[PDB]
């Protein structure tokens, strides 16, 4: 049975725990607990195949310590969220970008820009300031709501391809 | 803050409120991985040759451990185990345990027999249920 390692990056409060929970339990996780290193393993079915996903939820503000860079090292795909509301969330993607390109030392990290709480009314970051950031990474982007699970599945399994397609660099 | 390793090569970071019990600490990690507490035990990891952890009592001050690092295990021949999916065509008339629909190509649990659609997989429950 072959395993994905899969990092959930992102701000504080962009639903980072809660798109995890409602993909392992379908459960909707209503207060904020802020996160500060939680592994999770669920096995499912992608494209007819058994996976293994080992999913490692992150803290918004984590510290920069040999803890952080272990981590992004032995991480095999990288869900990078950031909530439709919160314009700074959406900027800092940016970062999280070029950090992952750096501690791996290497190109065609597989990606995936997930823009969370499509749910709400109040959207300040346009849908097409996502799709520019994403296409100039070459990287997959997904709207996703877990309040009502929208694409939960389709952010997660689109990383797993994107590993898979990764993994046949031969 | 504690690391506590969990079943199934899982872990978590708890924050410390004095007085706060272990299982206070851990239910909410515990329930999201589809794990109960009645089945489980908390242990304390030594770091010596004579012995790898030691128990505690679930009501134990998580203040009392600042420092150390715990471990949740399952109880002694609980029937909890990981699934073993596998492809099969159901010729004999079956319907998903998930959605109550037909279910022609779907994928069943060789232990348990739990039969589902690929589309079903993340509803199916995480721990295994073995009762011979
Ligand atoms: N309306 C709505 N609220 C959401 C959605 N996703 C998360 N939330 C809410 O946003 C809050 C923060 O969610 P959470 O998953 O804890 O965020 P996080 O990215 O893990 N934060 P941290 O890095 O501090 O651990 C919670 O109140 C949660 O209910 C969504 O899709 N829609
Ligand atoms: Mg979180
Ligand atoms: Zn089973
Ligand atoms: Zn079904």
């Amino acid at each position: 049975m072959t395993e994905y390692k899969l990092v959930v990056v992102g701000a504080g409060g962009v639903g980072k725990s809660a798109l995890t929970i409602q993909l392992i339990q379908n459960h909707f996780v209503d207060e904020y607990d802020p996160t500060i290193e939680d592994s999770y393993r669920k096995q499912v079915v992608i494209d007819g195949e058994t996976c293994l996903l080992d999913i490692l939820d992150t803290a918004g503000q984590e510290e920069y310590s040999a803890m952080r860079d272990q981590y992004m090292r032995t991480g095999e795909g990288f869900l990078c969220v950031f909530a439709i509301n919160n314009t700074k969330s959406f900027e800092d993607i940016h970062h999280y970008r070029e950090q992952i390109k750096r501690v791996k030392d290497s190109e065609d990290v597989p990606m995936v820009l997930v823009g969370n709480k499509c749910d709400l009314p109040s959207r300040t970051v346009d849908t097409k300031q996502a799709q520019d950031l994403a296409r100039s990474y070459g990287i997959p982007f997904i709207e996703t709501s877990a309040k009502t699970r929208q694409r939960v599945e389709d952010a997660f399994y689109t990383l797993v391809r994107e590993i898979r397609q990764y993994r046949l660099k031969k | 803050t504690i690391r506590v390793f969990l079943p199934n090569k899982q872990r978590t970071v708890v924050n410390v409120r004095n007085g706060m019990s272990l299982h206070d600490c851990l239910m909410k990690a515990l329930k999201v991985r589809g794990l109960q507490p009645e089945c489980c035990a908390v242990f304390r990891l030594l770091h010596e040759h004579k012995g790898k952890k030691a128990r505690l009592d679930w009501n134990t001050d998580a203040a009392s451990l600042i420092g150390e690092e715990l471990q949740v295990d399952f109880l002694d021949h609980v029937p909890l185990t990981t699934h073993n999916f596998a492809r099969k065509t159901f010729l004999k008339l079956a319907f998903c345990d998930i959605c109550q629909k037909f279910l022609l190509n779907g994928f069943r649990c060789q232990t348990c027999g739990y039969k589902f659609h690929e589309h079903c997989s993340t509803k199916v429950p995480t721990m295994c249920v073995d009762w011979s």
